[PDB]
Formats: C-alpha cells, structure tokens, sequence
RNA sequence: GGAGCG
C-alpha cells in the first residue's frame, strides 16, 4: 500500500529513492495522529535528490496540482516529520506544471498564460518559498553577460526560512538554470 | 499618449548623461529596452542595470559611467538590407571605427557589425557611440 | 489628460505588490461568489459590489479570493446586464442633460456638454460592438434613449 | 537630496514615506483596514463607527480600533 | 591615435574629469587639478597624494564639493587613509 | 575621560556656534545639514565639519610653497583671521575688498597666480571666485546653510558670520596644517590663543 | 583685464 502514496507519470516504475519517500510518507499517515486525517487524500508523483553544498542534499518532491493546496494547510507540519526521518535534508514541495512551448508561425492552436515558461517558473519559485511570501523581485545585469535575481522575502516567516535560503537558490537553479539569491527587507 | 517607450528610455538616459548622473531609471520596461541596453552593455558603453518588477510594467535603473556620447532611437523603423547598412552608417555613426546601430532581425536584436557577420537584415530600433 | 478637458488629474488607486489575501481574511470563494450574486438580484453593478465588499466585508481585491473579477463572476451566473454599467451611466446622463435642455433653450452650456456626452456614448459602443458585448445592430438613439436607462 | 548623492535602487524608508503612492519604485496604498467588522480606513459608506469623508472615514471618538 | 604599425599619432592624451569622465580640453580654464596629501600613523604629510581632476562643467554646476567628498570617502578607503 | 582630537574641536565649535546655519539652505548643502528646528534654523552636522576640515589641510599641506595660497575675506569680521591663518601657515593673506583682474590681469602691479585660494564666505567672496575659474585656480571656502557651491571645490560646512564662528574654524584650520607638517605636536591643544583670531572691534 | 557672435 505504500506504492499508492506515488503516482507517477505514465505509470512508470518508482526508483530506488521514491519507494523510500513514499515509504516515509506511509509511516507518518499512521504514525503521527496529528497527520492521520490529511495524509489520508494526500499523495506524490516524484521525488529527486539535489545536492546544495557542502555534502548536503535537499529532497524535492513534486505533487499533483490538483492537491497542491491541501499540502499548504499542512505544509509546515509535514516538513518537520519527513525532515527527521530524512535527516540532514531539506524536503521542498513543488506542485507539477506543464510548459507548453510557443506555437509556431501562423499558427491558430492558442496557449493558456499558465502554461508558458515564464508563469511555471514564477509559479516555481512561489511554491519553493513556503511559508514566506515574496515580496519584491530584483533582476540584475551584470556587465559580463550573466544575470541574478534577487527575491524578498517577507520578514514575518523568517524562522522557517533563513536556514533554508541556500537550497532554495540551489533547488531553483536545477529546475530553472537561473541565479537567485534571497533577502529579507529591514522592517 | 506613450507611442515609443524605447525613445523615452534612450532619451532619458542621454539626458542623464549630459547631466553627470551616475544613476537613472526608465519607465515602462520593456524586452526591447532590455535586449538593447545589452547591445550597449556589451560595448562598454553602460555598468550594471537592474529591473524592479512591480506586478505592471517594470522599471530598469541603468549605472552609467561616462563613456556614452549619444543615444537615439530611429523613428519609424524603416527596413534596412544587408546592403543598405553602409549607407544608414555613414548616416548617423560619428565616424567607420566606433559607434554601432541597433537592429531588430528575425535572429534576434543586435549591432549591425554582427548582422553582416550573419548576413541578416531587418529593421532600425536606434544607435549609440 | 482628460478625454474632453484640459485636466491633468492622476489619482487613482494603489493596488497592493501583494496579490494573495491577508492571513486574517478568512471568508472562502465560494462565500464571496456568493454574496456577489446576492447582491446582483438587488440590482447593484459590480463597482457598487465591490465597493460594499471592501467597506463592509474587508475584501479588499475579490480577484484575491476568487481568482475572477466581478463581471466574470456574474456573467457566468448570466447575471451581466445587457448594457456595460459604464455605457449605462453615460445613457443615463445624456438623458438627464437633454431632459434639463428641453425646458432651457438658452443654456448653451448644458448644449454643449451633451455633444461631449453623446460622443462619448458613441466612441464606447463602438467598442462594445468590436468586443460583441453589444447586439451587432445596437445604435443609441435619442428619441428612446430614456426607455433603456432608468 | 542631489541625485548621486542618492541609490535608485535603495531609497530611505522615510523618504519613500512621503512620495506620491504612484510614484514610489513599486507602488503602494495608503489604505488599510481596522477593526472595531472590518472597517476600510476611507470607507465611502456610513458604517455610526465612521463617517466618509473626501479622505480617511471619521471615526467615532467613543470606540476603539485596531489597525490590521 | 595608434598608427597600424603601433606608433602614437596624437599630440597628447587629455585628462578625464575624476566625476563625469569627460574630457579637458586646452582652453577648460575653469578646470581645477587637486591633491589630497596622504598621512602616517603619526598623522605627518609623507609626501604622497591622490591627484583629482575636475572639468568646468561640473565645477560651474556647484556639484564639485558634493563630487569630491565620494571621490575622496572611496580612496582614502583604499590607500589605507582614515 | 581624555578627548580625543576630534571631541574637543567639536566640543571648541559648539561653544562658538559654528553649527548654526541660516533658516535656509542651498540644496547642495543639504548633504551637511543635520536637523532643522522648529525656529526654522538649520543645525550644521559638525561631526561633517571636522571631515571637511580634515580633508582641506591635506590639500593645504600638499602644496609645496605655502606663498601660493591666498586666504582672503571681504567681510569685516574675518578680516582678522585671515591675517593670524597666514602668520602661521605660511600663507599670503589678502584682507579687505578684491581688486578685480588679479586672477586675469597680467600687466597690473597685484596681478597674482596662485595655487590654491582659501575664502571665508562664497556669497561675499564671489568676485574672487568668479575670477579664480579663469585661471584652473582650485578654492576651499566655509560655507554656511544658504551659500552657493557654485566654483567651490572643498565646501567645510559652517556658520561663516559669527565672529567667534570665524575665528575658531580658522584657528582649527591653521592648527591642522601645522599638525600635519610636524611643526607643533598633536592633539587638540595648541599654544596660540584662539581669542588672537577673533574680530577686535575699534 | 572684464562683458558681448558682433
Ligand atoms: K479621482
Ligand atoms: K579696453
Ligand atoms: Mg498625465
Ligand atoms: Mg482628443
Ligand atoms: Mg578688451
């Protein structure tokens, strides 16, 4: 039964690494009484290690879109829970999204605004922050050719995230291939 | 009303030059301000620029170093083949050994030194030296 | 500036960096789908909805909670008036004024106020009619202008 | 303040404070909402807890609110 | 300036202005060239300083002073002034 | 407690109110105003005037010849410090009105070529420093709240009117230069009377 | 010498 706590795409077989997340996440719907009732709908489609720096990994597990606001309501809790079982790691939520490309020349196929490549990797960077709730964006241009984003972050959520700003700009980078670095405005 | 955001952006950057401003900011943004100030960016001809998201249009602040003589853009946007370039450079460019003018081509936007090295022509957005 | 005017007025409202609710906004879509219908049955137009909502029921953008403006919300209850409120109004005016010239001849003013209003009925339905928000054979029409509104 | 004696980019606090809400590097309203029922601080309805004005509701002297 | 051997082809290379970058010319009367002498631990003048050039333009502008005091706020930073 | 050099200039500058500026201020002096008062009169940031001190004597002290410095006022209560500020510093003090073409003129008895010019107030002053931008002559003045920085390569920020304002901020001034020649020893002190620079009325 | 293209 823990095999129903993944779905992934195709029906594909999971690996060696999603049978142990979805393996944690069995122990904890029957384990911990606080999760027993939300866990119950609760499920993933895949899960990745990335490494951060330092010997450290974060665990990125992506969730169907149709339950990505379940997961907030019990976001915070659950983070805690997968983090000791996986100690030493980050576990990091990010809802599946399609990007369909840009139709062609002359083209009369239309493409909903969600899909493009620039609202997914907003989206992204929305659910790879939580709890904190961005609050400006910066995108510099160096002189070299390269550019950096830097992304504020609300001050209020600073507890759950200030020890997190590392895998966050290492996560995003992997799923986006750009720099971000996170901050805090004085208040 | 706004009809070129590009000349507002180039204008008030060549006024803040003049002025010895080290900063400036243009307002709206646009991807065509952007993919020209790196044409000028890649030049030397402008520092660090940053743009500010702010849920509308965007602003840019530019860092500015000095070096920049004059900036326009060309309006309308005539057409200009590959054969037609010396022409439009003898034209607006200060001499034929500095100075470049912008062109938007199906290839993307760049100086028109690097469109005879492709063979690409297209349209006039501006020039700057 | 101003359409008709020389006015260069720029106030205006500020919307927010932050597109979410606030954490103590705790009325669900669905409650505030609702009310906006509720209220359209009353006959309010969605910017008097909106208005009640923000000073009434602190929702400041309903676009935050439900993801739709106002006039979406209520024409997918088909519950859009047929004419566009800001169209309406202006019908609603132009009436006035030519009720009020009717008995006064000789104020030139008011005359040529109601070639500004006329003209901005006119320059409105033509888009209106662009978009398909108007019937393709709608005309405004001065002599049963005044059965439409009011 | 002389303009390069000035960060576009990192203006003071207090000086954004007192800029039009349209012309600061990211606008931003004035407005709020407080509670007593969540009242809009310029209301343009009577709730008498406030009384509208041509700027920020009157409110009431008897009453206390709290700024949300 | 450079022949396409390599020689020098200009009478001479004018100063650029240390706020505005421009460049003095012959007649820019109104240009000001300043030393700044550098100290010890002690706080005696070692015969070294930061040479600045300013053009007339910006000294008929009134915003020398202002162009002087970060030019000199960044410097004295570098050469281990204080 | 022991002051260090820059408490007890200040400490000296507060007591001859050298940081009472005018009730208006010229916006390329806002930079060193700190606080205006509901009396409607600016308070000059003093902690900005010692820097600015500062930074004048290492350009007095780099000039190799100190007769190429001309310290002028052409109000009566500088008159006084101008001619102490040169007695010591080595300076060519020039007290009283300006003859115009000294700068310019070469063919006239006064005619002058200094390096650097040191005046009291930009707003009085301003013959003297509409004539220096002719000859790539630089200039340092005290400027008060409401001066124009107009030609004004080093502005120290000070109330310029006072006679007590005058005296010290030249008195100050005189003894940094020479503190940095190794002439006399450091410190705040110094063995000249300040009240040697003070207007002596008739 | 200063001012003005004069
Ligand atoms: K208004
Ligand atoms: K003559
Ligand atoms: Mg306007
Ligand atoms: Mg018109
Ligand atoms: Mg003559």
């Amino acid at each position: 039964t823990s095999k129903q706590k993944i779905h992934k795409d195709k029906a594909a077989e999971p690996s060696e690494h999603e049978v142990s997340v979805g393996q944690a996440f069995f122990d904890l719907e029957n384990t911990n009484q606080e999760l027993k009732s939300e866990l119950k709908d609760l499920y993933i489609n895949s899960a990745t290690q990335i490494d951060v720096s330092g010997n450290r990994k974060a665990v990125v597990i992506h969730v169907p879109y149709r339950l990505r606001k379940a997961f907030r309501k019990v976001h915070v809790r659950l983070v805690r829970e997968l983090e000791k079982k996986f100690s030493g790691k980050d576990v990091i939520f990010i809802a599946t999204r399609r990007i369909v490309r840009p139709p062609k020349r002359g083209s009369a196929a239309q493409r909903p605004r969600t899909r493009t490549l620039t609202s997914v990797h907003d989206a992204i960077l929305e659910d790879l922050v939580v709890p904190a709730e961005i609050v400006g964006k910066r995108t510099r241009y160096r002189v070299d050719g390269s550019k950096i984003m830097k992304v504020y972050l609300d001050p209020k959520e600073r507890n759950n995230t200030e020890y997190k700003l590392e895998t966050f700009s290492a996560v995003y980078r992997k799923l986006s291939g750009k720099d971000v670095v996170f901050e805090y405005p004085i208040t | 009303v706004r009809v070129s955001v590009l000349n507002d952006a180039l204008k008030s950057m060549y006024n803040a030059e003049k002025a010895g401003k080290a900063q400036v900011e243009l307002r709206p943004s646009s991807k065509v301000i952007i993919k020209f100030l790196i044409v000028m960016q890649k030049h030397g001809y402008i520092g660090d620029f940053q743009y500010v998201d702010d849920h509308r249009v965007g602003k840019i602040v530019v860092e500015l170093n000095g070096r920049l003589n004059k900036c326009g853009v060309i309006s309308p946007r005539f057409d200009v083949g590959v054969a037609t370039i010396e022409g439009w450079t003898a034209r607006l460019l200060p001499s034929r050994q500095f100075g470049y003018i912008v062109l938007t081509t199906s290839a993307g936007i760049m100086d028109h030194e690097e469109a005879r090295r492709k063979n690409v022509g297209g349209k006039v957005l501006g020039f700057f030296y | 500036g101003r359409m008709h005017s020389r006015g260069k007025g720029i106030s205006a409202s500020a919307l927010p960096y932050k597109r979410t609710p606030p954490s103590w906004l705790k009325i669900s879509a669905p409650d505030v789908e609702d009310n906006i219908c509720k209220f359209a049955k009353k006959g309010l137009t969605p910017s008097q909805i909106g208005v009640i909502l923000r000073d009434s029921h602190g929702i400041a953008q309903v676009k935050s909670v439900t993801g739709s403006k106002i006039l979406r919300i209520l024409k997918a209850h088909g519950l859009a008036p047929e004419i566009p409120e800001d169209l309406y109004h202006l019908i609603k005016k132009a009436v006035a004024i030519r009720k009020h010239l009717e008995r006064n001849r000789k104020d030139k003013d008011s005359k040529f106020r109601l070639i500004l209003v006329e003209s901005r009925i006119h320059r409105l339905a033509r888009y209106y009619k662009k978009t398909k928000k108007l019937p393709p054979v709608w005309k405004y029409e001065s002599t049963t202008a005044s059965t439409l509104v009011a | 303040v002389l303009p390069n004696d000035v960060d576009l980019l990192n203006p003071p606090a207090e000086h954004e404070k007192k800029k039009h809400k349209l012309k600061r590097l990211v606008q931003s309203p004035n407005s709020f909402f407080m509670d007593v029922t969540t009242v809009f601080s310029h209301s343009q309805t009577v709730v008498v807890l406030c009384q509208p004005t041509g700027g920020r509701a009157r409110l009431i002297e008897g009453c206390s609110f709290r700024r949300k | 300036m450079q022949n396409d051997e390599g020689q020098n082809m200009d009478l001479y290379i004018p100063r650029k202005c240390s706020a505005t970058n421009r460049l003095i010319t012959s007649k820019d009367h109104a240009s000001v060239q300043l030393n700044v002498g550098h100290l010890d631990e002690s706080g005696v003048y070692t015969g070294q300083f930061t040479t600045y050039a300013l053009c007339g333009f910006i000294r008929a502008q009134g915003d020398a002073d202002s162009a002087m005091d970060r030019l000199w706020q960044k410097k004295k930073a570098e050469v281990g002034q204080q | 407690r022991t002051l260090s050099t820059k408490e007890a200039d200040i400490q000296m500058m507060l007591a001859a109110e050298v940081h009472l500026g005018t009730k208006n201020c010229d916006f390329q002096m806002e930079r060193y105003a700190f606080k205006r008062r509901n009396d409607g009169i600016y308070i000059i940031n003093l902690g900005k005037t010692w820097e600015k001190l500062q930074m004048a004597a290492r350009v007095i002290v780099a000039i190799e010849n100190p007769q190429d410095i001309i310290v002028q006022s052409a109000r009566p209560y500088g008159q006084r410090a101008v001619l102490k500020f040169a007695q010591y510093t080595g300076a060519h003090a020039i007290a009283g009105r300006h003859t115009p073409g000294t700068f310019t003129n070469q063919l006239q008895t006064s005619y002058s070529e200094p390096r650097l010019l040191i005046l009291t107030d930009p707003r009085t002053d301003h013959q003297p420093i509409k004539e220096a931008a002719l000859g790539n002559i630089p200039t340092i003045a005290f400027c008060d709240t409401d001066s124009p920085m107009r030609y004004v390569d080093i502005g120290i920020p000070a109330n310029n009117k006072g006679k007590h304002s005058i005296g010290v901020l030249f008195w100050i001034l005189a003894r940094m230069v020479l503190q940095m020649r190794g002439a006399i020893n450091q410190g705040p002190k110094w063995d000249v009377m300040v009240d040697l620079f003070f207007y002596r009325e008739p």
